[PDB]
RNA sequence: AUCGAGAGG
DNA sequence: TCTCTCGCTGAGCCTCTCGAT
DNA sequence: TCAGCGAGAGA
C-alpha cells in the first residue's frame, strides 16, 4: 500500500494480524446528517422543515371563505460568520424567508441557528452540543409486573400504546381478572366502556371476542368486565369519560362526543408517526407497513385481542430494554418538533386574526408574527436539558461529547425513575453501544457512547455492519443489520481464521445466535464481524492492551483520557492502537488540505498552497489560503493553538495534515508525554498511589501547560455615584497608576501579579500572567474615548492589510468594483455600534495567560486507570540510575499492579522499552554518519519483524532523502501500534527487545542514587505514556478566616469564588459528640458562625490575646422560630 | 429581611417565592373585601371564597391539595412548610450543620518524614488561617500601631510576618477531616508544621483510619480558637490517643503496603545465603555486616541476644542467650522496646504478626512506647522496602498445566447436565444451580492448584544437594504479605477469572478460561463487563 | 436565660398582638421609588426603618435622636437589625381553614367530628369554613367526653 | 402539628436539643456544667 | 514527652474528661491574670505548662480551690 | 439564592 | 372479624466549573 | 420509580 507524505514521514509499525475490510467511517457523521435533513430542500417534503410547514399549512380561516398558501422557503446569508459571532457574542444563525400567497409576499419567520462544519452550534459566543437521545419508540408494548404488584404473586400483564404525539392509553388487569383502560395514566375504568363509546352494542362486543369459555385455552374476562361495567348506553359511557377527564363534569351533550373524537381520532391532536405505525403493524402482524397516523377502532380491538391472548398464553411478553425497541432522536428531529410547536402557536393567532373581515388591506406578511417561533427556537437552543456546554479539553473529549447518547431529557427517564435494569448492559449492545465507556456517578447506565462502526437507520434504530457469508466463503460486501434482524441469523466471531480464499479453517467456529454464544458447523454460518474493535467506542479503542485490563480499570482509563490537558510541546505515544490518526483528522482541530498542490508560502499564522493544474476551476486563480488559530481560550480555560508542520515547496496531496492543533503531532493524537518509569518502592514517597517525579521533567517543561483566563469589567449606569473608567483612582500608589495608561486600561503584554489593577485589585488571588488580548465594546451612539479610538484604528488598519493580503496573492495567479464593495461593509462593522445588555455603558474584556508547571499536589494518570498525585520533586542525583548512568524520570509503586488489575501498564512498559531501544540504536547509527545502506538494512529488519503482519512496509521504493527523513524522525523512538483486541503477543515483544540489545525479561540492575549501592533484585524499568489531568492543586487550595456572610441566615457563604468557609455537616457533629468534645462543638456552632455578637467579641478577644468566648444563641434558631410563628403555631422560650 | 429582595447587577430585582404567594393571598382577600361591600349576588360571592381558601393553602404547605402553583417556569413554588421539612430545611441545612469560619481545604500527599502526632501544612494556608493571632502579636511587639497597619504588613508579606507566624503556630493543633465522616476517627487533631507548597502532608499510618488514599483525595482543616478548644483537641482528639478503634479491641494504626513489604523481607530466611553459619556478638555486628556487604540479609546465623521481661513483680529482669535467627531479624531486634519476648520477631512478619506485635506492646508496656515503636517500625519498613528493590514483571506471573485439564472435565460435566436438562427429567432452575455449583468448584480447584505452584516451586542447592524452599517470587511475596492483594486477584491473574454477577444476581454464560496474562477475546470481555457495571451501580446506588 | 420550649396553638388575639404595624392592605412591594412603598410587604411603619439610625422621612439621622417617632411618615428610628424581628398580620374577610390540621395526618377536625374526611373536604370546597367553625364552637368537650 | 395540638413541652434533655439551640451537650466536658445546673435546681 | 502524650497527665486526675481543671482555671489565670508559672517555661506556650504541672503533680482541683480560698481572704 | 448540565473524592 | 385499593412518607456526604433566568 | 405502613373499604 502506497503511503501519503504525512504518513511517509513517520510510519507507525503495526502488530495487527487481522486484515481490515471496512475503513473507519466519519466519526461526526451522526451529528452532520440529521441537521442536514433539517435544512435540505426535499421535493417529497417528507423530512423535517418542509414536512412541518406542509403539515401545519394551509390555513382554513374557519369557514370565512379565506385561505393562506405557501410556496417554498429559502435560507438567507448569515449576517456574520462563525468567528465574528464568537468574538462579538451573538448567535450564528441564518434568516428564514418563506414566500406565501393569500387567497404574494415574503415574510420573515425568525432566524434558525446553523451548525458549523465540525457539528457544534454557536449560541451566545460559546460552542454548544446537542446530545442524541435514546428513547422508547412509539407503538404498542406488552409488559408484566412480574408478580410484585400484589401479595398473591400472580403476573399482571398489560399493554400500552405510546404515541409520538398525543395521549397515552393502557389496558391492564387486576387480581380479579378484569380489563381496565387507563387514559393519561388516570384512575381505572372498565375497558368495555370504550367499546360502548365506539358505537358497538353488547351483542357485537360478545360476538367479537367469543365463538364458549374453558379453563386454560380461553377466558371469560370480557363477560366479567361487562358485568362490572356500570353503563349500558353510549351516552352514559361518554359522559362518564368526560367526568373522568373534567372534574367539574357538566353533562353538556353534543360536547362530550367532541372531546372523545378529538382525544384520539383527530389528526391535529393525536398522531402515530410512521415509525410508530410500522412498529404497531409489526407487533400486531400486519403485512402492510404504512397507514393512517390516527388510531382506528380495528387497532383497539386487535390490541385488546392480543393482550387477551398473551394473558391466555398464546403470545410472549416483550422486553423493554431491547435496542430494537429504543430509537435515537438527533438534533434535527428535536429542532423540527420545536419548530412545529412554534408553527402551531402562530397559526392559532393566524386563525384568530383571519376570523375578522379585512378587505383590500390584509397582506400575507402582516398576519404572521415570528416572535413566538423565535422564542421557542431560542429556548430549545440554550435552555434544553440536551443542549449542553461543549467539552473542549482535547480533541478526544470533543469527539466523545459529540458522539454521546443520553437516555435522559424530555420524554425520557428521570434519575430516580430509573431502575436497576435500564442501567445494566444488554446482549443487543454488541456493536451498537460501548459496554465500557460510561460515567461513574448517578448517571451510570443512563448515558452511553456510540460505537465506532455504529450507524442509524432511517427510522432511528441503531444498526451495525457485517460481512456476508456465501456458500461457505466469506465475501467482501457488507450489509448493515439492525437489532431485530440480527437475532434470526447466526453471526461468526471476528477472531476466526481464514485461508486467503474465504474458507473457514476451523471445523467448528464460534458464533452467537439469539443472544447466546456457541460453536457451530461451517455450513450454518451466515454472517461475520468486520473488525476486532467493533465493540468498543473511540475512547476505549484508544487504550493499548485493552484485553489485559480489568473492565473497571478500562472504564476509568477511558474516562480519564478525556481530562488530559494539552501540554506545551506535543509528543507522540510510543505505544498506540493506530486509531489516533482518525481521531485527530476527524476532530476538526487540525487544518486539512482541501486540494492537492505545492506549499507556495508557509508562516506561523498563514499557509498558501499553489493548487495543481488538474484540480483548479477554469476561472479560479488556483491558490488555497489557510488561516490558523493562535492562542484563543477554550471553554475549560485551556489553550487552543495551531502550528504549521510543512516547509516551503513540499508537495501536498488531498487530505494531508497542514497544521497541528492542540494535543496533536504530525496528524496524530498526542495527549501526554513518554516517561522512563521504574516500578519499585522508594522510601515511602509513593506510599498508596503517590508518584515520585525527577527534576529533569520539571527542568525540560515536559508538563508545562498554558491556561487562559477571561475577565470582564462592565461599567453600569447608576444615577448616584455613576461608574466611570479613568486612570484617576483615589488613594493609590504611583506605580499602580504608572502601569495603567492614560485611558486607565492595562497595556497589552504587561506582566500583572495578583492584586494589580487591570481597569481603573481586579486580578484575583495568586494567579498571575501576561495580558495577551484586550477587547472593548461601547453602547451605540456614545463616542469612543481614548484607547478605544486607537484599538479600532489598529483593527481597521489591520483589516485592510488582512484582506489585501489575500487580494495580493489571489491577484498573483491572475471590474474592480465587485470586490471593493465588500470592503466598505467590512469597514463599517468595526466602526459601527455593538449590541449590549440594557443598563450598560461599556464592557472591557481582558485575557491573561498563565504557565502552570507540575508541583506536589498535581494529579497525573496513565491510560490504564492508574492515577496518582506527585509527592516530591526529587533532585537528579537522587533518582536511581542504570549501569550506563541514565537516571529514571518516574518511580511508581508496584503495589497497585496486582490489586488494581491492570497488567496493561506492565505490557506497555516493556513494549515502550523495546521501542526506545530501537530508537536509541537508530540514533547511535545516525550520529556516527554511517552509510545509508546500513540505515536501510536496520530499518527494514526492524519493520519486517513479526509472526504474520498485515503492514508489509518495503524500503526499496523509498529514496535516499525519504529514508533519511524517516530515520531523522525515528531517532527518538520507533512508534508501535497494537489494535484493541488483536495486538502484539509476548513472544513478539521479547523478539523486539532481543533485536535492540536489551534483556528479554525486561528488568535491569538499578543503583541507588544516594548511596551508589546495587539494589538487591532486578527492577522493571521502561517507557510509559503519562497524562496530566485537569485537577491542579493550584486551583483546589483555599483558606478563609473572615469575610462576608449570607443574608437570611448569617452564615459564611459557600464556594471558593465567594471566599467562603467549609461546611461542618451532621456527621462531623456526630464525630465531635462521640469524642465528647463539647467546647469545640459549641465554638463551631455559635462563635465561628451564625452568631452576630459572638464573632465580633471573639475576634476582639483573639486580637487582644485573650482566648475566651462568650457564646449566645444562633440566628438560625431565631429565624426558625420566627417562620414557625408565622406559620400560625405559637412557639416560645419560657424561663 | 427573612424573605430578602436580593439586589441584582441589572435593573430588575430577583423575587423569592414567598413574596408572590403573599401577594396573591392579599389580592384574593382584598377582592373579597370590596366585592362583599358592593352587595354582589350570593352566587358569585361564594366562588372566590374557594379561591381564597386555595390561596391560603398555597401560601403555607403548598402542594398538599393538588396542582401546586407554578411560577414563571414549570417549577412548583416553595411554601412556608417547605422551609422546615426536607433536606434543604432549616433543621438539616442550617441547624444540624453549618459553614464555619477559620477553615480551609486542600489535596493531601504522603510526606513520610513526619511523626505520629504531626501534619504538614502550607505557609499560604497558615498565613490566612491565623490572621487575628498575627495581628494581635504584631500589635504586642510594637511593630504596628493599629489593625490596618498590621493588615497591610500581612498582605505585603515581610519577614517579620513569617517570623511571627512561625512563633504563632508553635503548639496550636488543627483538626483534619475527610469528606465522608463514617465513624469517629474521620476527624483528628494534629500538630502542624509549616511546609513550602500547596498540599497538606498526612502521616502514612493515619491514612487507614481515614480510608484516605492519595489518588487526588482532599481534606479539610479547621483551627480551634479558645483555650478549652485547644485542650479538647490535645487530650481527646490528638492522633496519639486514638490507638484502638471504638468498635472493637483491635488497633487502627497498622503498618501496611510498603512497610510490611520491607519488614517480612527483612525477617524472611534463605538457604545457603552469603555469610550463613556465623556466630555474632549482637544486633550491632549484624547491622555492620549487612551494611558492609560481608553477609546477606537472609543468612541463618546465631546471635547472642539479651531480652528483658516483666515477670518479676513491678520490675524488669534480663536474660542473655544464643539464639538461632537471621541477620535481618537481628537488625529488627534493635528497635523493639525493653520488656518484650524475642519470639515476636523470630518469624516472617505479615500484616497479622505486626498488628499483634503492636497490640502486645500496648498491652504490656503502655502508650508512649507503643507510639515510639510504631514510628520506628514505619521508618525501618520504608527504608528496607526501598533497599529491597522488589518489582512486578510479566515473567513473575506463572500459569500451571492442570488448569486446562480441570476446565475440560468441568466442561464435560456441564455438557452432561445440559443433556440431562434436554430430557424432561429435570427443570431449569435445578440445572442453573447445578451448573453454577460445578463452575464454582472448578474455580476453587484452579485457584488451589495455581497457588500451590506459585508457593512451593523454588529449588536451591546447598553444598551440592538440591532442596526446596518458600519462593522469593515477587507476586507470591505480595500475596503472602497481606500488604495489598488477596488470593482472588492472584487467581484471576493466573487462573480462571471465574463467574460474573449481574446487578441483581449471577450469570452462568460461559467459563472465562483466559487469564489477564494471556488476553481475553471479545466475547469474554463482553461477558465480563456485566460484573463491572454491577459493582459500580451497587456502590453508587447502595 | 431559658430552660424549656413551649409550643401550642396561636389565638387570633395573640397574632394581633405580635404585629408592630397596623395592617396589610395594599399588596405592593416596591418600585414607586428606591424607597419602599407604604404599607407594602417591605415597608417602613410596619417592619421598621431601612437605614441604620436614620428614618425614611429623613427628619433626623443621629443616634442622639434615637427613640423618637417620625413626623412625615411616623416611622420610629432604630437599628436596622430589628427588621429581622418585627411582624405583621392580614385580616381575612372570611375565615380560612389551616391545611395542616385538616390534612397531612388523621384529620384533627376529622376526629373532633364523627363524619369522615370526605364530607369535610366537600364542605370546605363548597361542593364553607364558617360552617366548620360554627360546628367546632357548637360542641362542649366535657359533655361529649 | 401533634405537638401544637397537645401543647407539649421540651426540657432539652438530649443531644440535638442542645446542638440546635447552641449550648453545651450533656456529655464529655459539658456533663459537669449540666450537673451543676441540675444541682442548682 | 508531655507535648506528645498526656497519659501521665491524666493518670494523676484519673478522668480524661476532667480537662476543665487544666484549661478553664490554670491556663486562663496564667494567660490573663498575673499568676506566674511554677515549672520553667522552656519557651513553651501556655496550656502545655499547665499540663506539665499536673503531670508532675503541683496542680489539681483541690489545690486550686484551696489557693482560691487563700486569695479570698483580703 | 435557584434551576439545569457536567466533574472529582 | 378481615382481606383488599388508595395515599403519603422516605430514599449518604463534601467539593469544583459553566449558563440562565 | 420500588418498598412499607396506616386508615378505609366492602364480603
Ligand atoms: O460516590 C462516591 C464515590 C467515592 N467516594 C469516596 O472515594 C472512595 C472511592 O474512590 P477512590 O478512587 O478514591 O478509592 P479507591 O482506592 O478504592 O479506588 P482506586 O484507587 O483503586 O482506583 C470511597 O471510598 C469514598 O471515600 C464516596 O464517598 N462516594
Ligand atoms: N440570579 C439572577 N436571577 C435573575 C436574573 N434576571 C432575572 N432573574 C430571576 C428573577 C425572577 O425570579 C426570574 C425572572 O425571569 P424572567 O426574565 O423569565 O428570574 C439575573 O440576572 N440573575
Ligand atoms: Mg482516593
Ligand atoms: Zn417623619
Amino acid at each position: 500500500m502506497v503511503y501519503s507524505y504525512t504518513e511517509k514521514k513517520r510510519i507507525r509499525k503495526d502488530f495487527g494480524k487481522r486484515p481490515q475490510v471496512l475503513d473507519v467511517p466519519y466519526l461526526l457523521s451522526i451529528q452532520l446528517d440529521s441537521f442536514q435533513k433539517f435544512i435540505e430542500q426535499d421535493p417529497e417534503g417528507q423530512y423535517g422543515l418542509e414536512a412541518a410547514f406542509r403539515s401545519v399549512f394551509p390555513i382554513q380561516s374557519y369557514s370565512g371563505n379565506s385561505e393562506l398558501q405557501y410556496v417554498s422557503y429559502r435560507l438567507g446569508e448569515p449576517v456574520f460568520d462563525v468567528q465574528e459571532c464568537q468574538i462579538r457574542g451573538v448567535t450564528y444563525s441564518a434568516p428564514l424567508r418563506v414566500k406565501l400567497r393569500l387567497v404574494e409576499q415574503e415574510v420573515y419567520m425568525g432566524e434558525i441557528p446553523l451548525m458549523t462544519d465540525n457539528g457544534t452550534f454557536v449560541i451566545n459566543g460559546t460552542e454548544r452540543v446537542i446530545v442524541s437521545q435514546l428513547h422508547r419508540s412509539p407503538g404498542v408494548f406488552f409488559d408484566s409486573d412480574k408478580g410484585k404488584t400484589h401479595s398473591s404473586g400472580k403476573v399482571l400483564y398489560n399493554a400500552r400504546i405510546i404515541p409520538y404525539r398525543g395521549s397515552w392509553l393502557d389496558f391492564e388487569f387486576d387480581p380479579k381478572d378484569n380489563l381496565f383502560v387507563r387514559i393519561d395514566r388516570r384512575r381505572k375504568l372498565p375497558a368495555t366502556i370504550i367499546l360502548r363509546a365506539l358505537n358497538y352494542t353488547t351483542e357485537q362486543i360478545l360476538d367479537l371476542f367469543f365463538e364458549f369459555t374453558n379453563d386454560l385455552d380461553h377466558g371469560p374476562y370480557i363477560s366479567e368486565t361487562l358485568r362490572v361495567d356500570p353503563t349500558n348506553d353510549r351516552l352514559s359511557a361518554l359522559v362518564e369519560i368526560y367526568r373522568m377527564m373534567r372534574p367539574g363534569e357538566p353533562p353538556t351533550r353534543e360536547a362530550a362526543e367532541s372531546l372523545f373524537e378529538n382525544l384520539f381520532f383527530s389528526e391535529d391532536r393525536y398522531d402515530l408517526s410512521a415509525v410508530g405505525r410500522m412498529k404497531f403493524n409489526r407487533s400486531l402482524l400486519r403485512e402492510e407497513i404504512e397507514g393512517s397516523g390516527i388510531l382506528s377502532k380495528d387497532d383497539i380491538i386487535d390490541v385488546m385481542k392480543k393482550l387477551i391472548d398473551i394473558r391466555n398464553g398464546k403470545g410472549e411478553v416483550d422486553d423493554i430494554d431491547h435496542l430494537g425497541n429504543r430509537r435515537i432522536r438527533s438534533v434535527g428531529e428535536m429542532a423540527e418538533n420545536q419548530f412545529r410547536v412554534g408553527l402551531v402557536r402562530v397559526e392559532r393567532a393566524v386563525k384568530e386574526r383571519l376570523s375578522l373581515g379585512d378587505l383590500d388591506t390584509l397582506m400575507p406578511q402582516d398576519m404572521i408574527n415570528a416572535k413566538p417561533i423565535s422564542a421557542a427556537v431560542k429556548e430549545f437552543f440554550g435552555s434544553s436539558q440536551l443542549s449542553q456546554f461543549m467539552d473542549q479539553n482535547n480533541p478526544l473529549s470533543e469527539i466523545t461529547h459529540k458522539r454521546r447518547i443520553s437516555a435522559l431529557g424530555p420524554g425520557g427517564l428521570t434519575r430516580e425513575r430509573a431502575g436497576f435494569e435500564v442501567r445494566d448492559v444488554h446482549p443487543t449492545h454488541y456493536g451498537r453501544v460501548c459496554p465500557i465507556e460510561t460515567p461513574e456517578g448517578p448517571n451510570i447506565g443512563l448515558i452511553n457512547s456510540l460505537s465506532v462502526y455504529a450507524q442509524t437507520n432511517e427510522y432511528g434504530f441503531l444498526e451495525t455492519p457485517y460481512r456476508k457469508v456465501t456458500d461457505g466463503v466469506v465475501t467482501d460486501e457488507i450489509h448493515y443489520l439492525s437489532a431485530i434482524e440480527e437475532g434470526n441469523y447466526v453471526i461468526a466471531q471476528a477472531n476466526s481464521n481464514l485461508d486467503e480464499e474465504g474458507h473457514f479453517v476451523e471445523d467448528l467456529v464460534t458464533c452467537r445466535s439469539k443472544g447466546e454464544s456457541s460453536l457451530f458447523s461451517r455450513d450454518q454460518v451466515d454472517y461475520m464481524d468486520v473488525s476486532t474493535q467493533q465493540v468498543v467506542s473511540v475512547g476505549a479503542s484508544l487504550i493499548p492492551f485493552l484485553e489485559h485490563d480489568d473492565a473497571n480499570r478500562a472504564l476509568m482509563g477511558a474516562n480519564m483520557q478525556r481530562q488530559a490537558v494539552p501540554t506545551l510541546r506535543a509528543d507522540k505515544p510510543l505505544v498506540g492502537t493506530g486509531m489516533e490518526r482518525a481521531v485527530a483528522v476527524d476532530s476538526g482541530v487540525t487544518a486539512v488540505a482541501k486540494r492537492g498542490g505545492v506549499v507556495q508560502y508557509v508562516d506561523a499564522s498563514r499557509i498558501v498552497i499553489k493548487v495543481n493544474e488538474d484540480e483548479m476551476y477554469p476561472g479560479e486563480a488556483g491558490i488555497d489560503i489557510y488561516n490558523l488559530t493562535k492562542y484563543t481560550r477554550s471553554n475549560q480555560n485551556t489553550c487552543i493553538n495551531q502550528m504549521p508542520c510543512v516547509s516551503l515547496g513540499e508537495p501536498v496531496e488531498r487530505g494531508d495534515v497542514l497544521a497541528d492543533g492542540p494535543s496533536t503531532d504530525l496528524g496524530e493524537l498526542a495527549l501526554g508525554q513518554n516517561m522512563r518509569v521504574a516500578f519499585m518502592p522508594w522510601n515511602g514517597y509513593n506510599f498508596e498511589d503517590s508518584i515520585l517525579v525527577s527534576e529533569r521533567v520539571v527542568q525540560e517543561d515536559r508538563f508545562t501547560t498554558i491556561h487562559i483566563q477571561e475577565l470582564a469589567c462592565v461599567s453600569r449606569d447608576t444615577k448616584l455615584g455613576p461608574e466611570e473608567i479613568t486612570a484617576d483612582i483615589p488613594n493609590v500608589g504611583e506605580a499602580a497608576l504608572s502601569k495603567l495608561d492614560e485611558s486607565g486600561i492595562v497595556y497589552i503584554g504587561a506582566e500583572v501579579t495578583g492584586g494589580d489593577i487591570l481597569v481603573g485589585l481586579r486580578v484575583p488571588n495568586g494567579v498571575s500572567g501576561t495580558v495577551i488580548d484586550v477587547q472593548v465594546f461601547t453602547r451605540d451612539g456614545v463616542e469612543k474615548d481614548k484607547r478605544a479610538l486607537e484599538i479600532e484604528e489598529m483593527q481597521l488598519k489591520q483589516a485592510k492589510k488582512d484582506l489585501s493580503e489575500e487580494l495580493q496573492i489571489l491577484e498573483a495567479g491572475l471590474l474592480k468594483h465587485e470586490f471593493e464593495k465588500k470592503l466598505e461593509a467590512k469597514r463599517r462593522k468595526i466602526t459601527q455600534g455593538d449590541d449590549l445588555a440594557p443598563g450598560v455603558l461599556k464592557i472591557v474584556k481582558v485575557y491573561l495567560a498563565v504557565k502552570r508547571r507540575i508541583q506536589p499536589g498535581d494529579k497525573m494518570a496513565g491510560r490504564h486507570g492508574n492515577k496518582g498525585v506527585i509527592s516530591k520533586i526529587n533532585p537528579i542525583e537522587d533518582m536511581p540510575y542504570d549501569e550506563n548512568g541514565t537516571p529514571v524520570d518516574i518511580v511508581l509503586n508496584p503495589l497497585g499492579v496486582p490489586s488494581r488489575m491492570n497488567i496493561g501498564q506492565i505490557l506497555e512498559t516493556h513494549l515502550g522499552m523495546a521501542a526506545k531501544g530501537i530508537g536509541d540504536k537508530i540514533n547511535a547509527m545516525l550520529k556516527q554518519q554511517q552509510e545509508v545502506a546500513k540505515l536501510r538494512e536496520f530499518i527494514q529488519r526492524a519493520y519486517d519483524l513479526g509472526a504474520d503482519v498485515r503492514q508489509k512496509v518495503d524500503l526499496s521504493t523509498f529514496s535516499d532523502e525519504e529514508v533519511m527523513r524517516l530515520a531523522e524522525n525515528l531517532r527518538k523512538g520507533m512508534p508501535i501500534a497494537t489494535p484493541v483486541f488483536d495486538g502484539a503477543k509476548e513472544a513478539e515483544i521479547k523478539e523486539l527487545l532481543k533485536l535492540g540489545d536489551l534483556p528479554t525479561s525486561g528488568q535491569i540492575r538499578l543503583y541507588d542514587g544516594r548511596t551508589g549501592e546495587q539494589f538487591e533484585r532486578p527492577v522493571t524499568v521502561g517507557y510509559m505514556y503519562m497524562l496530566k489531568l485537569n485537577h491542579l492543586v493550584d486551583d483546589k487550595m483555599h483558606a478563609r478566616s473572615t469575610g462576608s456572610y449570607s443574608l437570611v441566615t448569617q452564615q459564611p457563604l459557600g464556594g471558593k469564588a465567594q471566599f467562603g468557609g467549609q461546611r461542618f455537616g451532621e456527621m462531623e457533629v456526630w464525630a465531635l459528640e462521640a469524642y465528647g468534645a463539647a467546647y469545640t462543638l459549641q465554638e463551631m456552632l455559635t462563635v465561628k458562625s451564625d452568631d452576630v455578637n459572638g464573632r465580633t467579641k471573639m475576634y476582639k478577644n483573639i486580637v487582644d490575646g485573650n482566648h475566651q468566648m462568650e457564646p449566645g444563641m444562633p440566628e438560625s434558631f431565631n429565624v426558625l422560630l420566627k417562620e414557625i410563628r408565622s406559620l400560625g403555631i405559637n412557639i416560645e422560650l419560657e424561663d | 429581611d427573612l424573605r430578602p429582595l436580593v439586589p441584582l447587577d441589572g435593573g430588575r430585582f430577583a423575587t423569592s417565592d414567598l413574596n408572590d404567594l403573599y401577594r396573591r393571598v392579599i389580592n384574593r382577600n382584598n377582592r373579597l373585601k370590596r366585592l362583599l361591600d358592593l352587595a354582589a349576588p350570593d352566587i358569585i360571592v361564594r366562588n372566590e371564597k374557594r379561591m381564597l381558601q386555595e390561596a391560603v393553602d398555597a401560601l403555607l404547605d403548598n402542594g398538599r391539595r393538588g396542582r401546586a402553583i407554578t411560577g414563571s417556569n414549570k417549577r412548583p413554588l416553595k411554601s412556608l412548610a417547605d422551609m422546615i421539612k426536607g433536606k434543604q430545611g432549616r433543621f438539616r441545612q442550617n441547624l444540624l450543620g453549618k459553614r464555619v469560619d477559620y477553615s480551609g481545604r486542600s489535596v493531601i500527599t504522603v510526606g513520610p518524614y513526619l511523626r505520629l502526632h504531626q501534619c504538614g501544612l502550607p505557609k499560604k494556608m497558615a498565613l490566612e488561617l491565623f490572621k487575628p493571632f498575627i495581628y494581635g502579636k504584631l500589635e504586642l511587639r510594637g511593630l504596628a500601631t493599629t489593625i490596618k497597619a498590621a493588615k497591610k504588613m500581612v498582605e505585603r508579606e515581610e519577614a517579620v510576618v513569617w517570623d511571627i507566624l512561625d512563633e504563632v503556630i508553635r503548639e496550636h493543633p488543627v483538626l483534619l477531616n475527610r469528606a465522608p465522616t463514617l465513624h469517629r476517627l474521620g476527624i483528628q487533631a494534629f500538630e502542624p508544621v509549616l511546609i513550602e507548597g500547596k498540599a497538606i502532608q498526612l502521616h502514612p499510618l493515619v491514612c487507614a483510619a481515614y480510608n484516605a488514599d492519595f489518588d487526588g483525595d482532599q481534606m479539610a482543616v479547621h483551627v480551634p480558637l479558645t483555650l478549652e478548644a485547644q485542650l479538647e483537641a490535645r487530650a481527646l482528639m490528638m492522633s496519639t490517643n486514638n490507638i484502638l478503634s471504638p468498635a472493637n479491641g483491635e488497633p487502627i494504626i497498622v503498618p501496611s503496603q510498603d512497610v510490611v513489604l520491607g519488614l517480612y523481607y527483612m525477617t524472611r530466611d534463605c538457604v545457603n545465603a552469603k555469610g550463613e553459619g556465623m556466630v555474632l556478638t549482637g544486633p550491632k555486628e549484624a547491622e555492620r555486616l549487612y551494611r558492609s556487604g560481608l553477609a546477606s540479609l537472609h543468612a541463618r546465623v546465631k546471635v547472642r541476644i539479651t531480652e528483658y521481661e516483666k515477670d518479676a513483680n513491678g520490675e524488669l529482669v534480663a536474660k542473655t542467650s544464643l539464639k538461632d535467627t537471621t541477620v535481618g531479624r537481628a537488625i529488627l531486634w534493635m528497635i523493639v522496646p525493653k520488656g518484650l519476648p524475642y519470639s515476636i520477631v523470630n518469624q516472617a512478619l505479615g500484616k497479622k504478626a505486626i498488628s499483634k506485635m503492636l497490640n502486645t506492646c500496648y498491652r504490656i508496656l503502655g502508650l508512649k512506647p507503643t507510639v515510639i515503636f510504631a514510628d520506628q517500625i514505619m521508618y525501618t519498613g520504608f527504608a528496607y522496602a526501598a533497599r529491597s528493590g522488589a518489582s512486578v514483571g510479566i515473567d513473575d506471573m506463572v500459569i500451571p498445566e492442570k488448569k486446562h485439564e480441570i476446565i475440560s472435565e468441568a466442561e464435560a460435566e456441564v455438557a452432561e447436565i445440559q443433556e440431562q436438562f434436554q430430557s424432561g427429567l429435570v427443570t431449569a432452575g435445578e440445572r442453573y444451580n447445578k451448573v453454577i455449583d460445578i463452575w464454582a468448584a472448578a474455580n476453587d480447584r484452579v485457584s488451589k492448584a495455581m497457588m500451590d505452584n506459585l508457593q512451593t516451586e523454588t529449588v536451591i542447592n546447598r553444598d551440592g544437594q538440591e532442596e526446596k524452599q518458600v519462593s522469593f517470587n515477587s507476586i507470591y511475596m505480595m500475596a503472602d504479605s497481606g500488604a495489598r492483594g488477596s488470593a482472588a486477584q492472584i487467581r484471576q491473574l493466573a487462573g480462571m477469572r471465574g463467574l460474573m454477577a449481574k446487578p441483581d444476581g449471577s450469570i452462568i454464560e460461559t467459563p472465562i478460561t483466559a487469564n489477564f496474562r494471556e488476553g481475553l477475546n471479545v466475547l469474554q470481555y463482553f461477558i465480563s463487563t456485566h460484573g463491572a457495571r454491577k459493582g459500580l451501580a451497587d456502590t453508587a446506588l447502595k | 436565660e431559658f430552660d424549656a420550649i413551649k409550643i401550642a396553638l396561636a389565638s387570633p388575639d395573640m397574632i394581633r398582638s405580635w404585629s408592630f404595624g397596623e395592617v396589610k392592605k395594599p399588596e405592593t412591594i416596591n418600585y414607586r421609588t428606591f424607597k419602599p412603598e407604604r404599607d407594602g410587604l417591605f415597608c417602613a411603619r410596619i417592619f421598621g426603618p431601612v437605614k441604620d439610625y436614620e428614618c425614611l422621612c429623613g427628619k433626623y439621622k443621629r443616634l442622639k435622636h434615637r427613640g423618637v417617632i417620625c413626623e412625615k411618615c411616623g416611622v420610629e428610628v432604630t437599628q436596622t437589625k430589628v427588621r429581622r424581628e418585627r411582624m405583621g398580620h392580614i385580616e381575612l374577610a372570611s375565615p380560612t381553614a389551616h391545611i395542616w390540621f385538616l390534612k397531612s395526618l388523621p384529620s384533627r377536625i376529622g376526629l373532633l367530628l364523627d363524619m369522615p374526611l370526605r364530607d369535610i373536604e366537600r364542605v370546605l370546597y363548597f361542593e364553607g369554613a364558617e360552617a366548620i367553625q360554627a360546628l367546632l364552637k357548637s360542641m362542649d368537650l366535657e359533655q361529649e367526653c | 402539628t401533634e405537638a401544637a395540638v397537645a401543647g407539649k413541652r421540651d426540657e432539652l434533655r438530649g443531644l440535638k436539643e442542645n446542638v440546635i439551640v447552641g449550648r453545651l451537650i450533656p456529655a464529655g466536658t459539658g456533663y459537669a456544667y449540666h450537673q451543676d445546673r441540675m444541682r442548682r435546681r | 514527652m508531655a507535648r506528645v502524650t498526656v497519659q501521665d497527665a491524666v493518670e494523676k486526675i484519673g478522668n480524661r474528661f476532667d480537662l476543665v481543671l487544666v484549661a478553664a482555671r490554670r491556663a486562663r489565670q496564667m494567660q490573663v491574670g498575673g499568676k506566674d508559672p511554677l515549672v520553667p517555661e522552656e519557651n513553651d506556650k501556655t496550656t502545655v505548662i499547665a499540663l506539665r504541672e499536673i503531670e508532675e503533680g503541683l496542680i489539681n482541683n483541690q489545690i486550686l480551690d484551696v489557693r482560691e480560698r487563700q486569695e479570698q481572704q483580703e
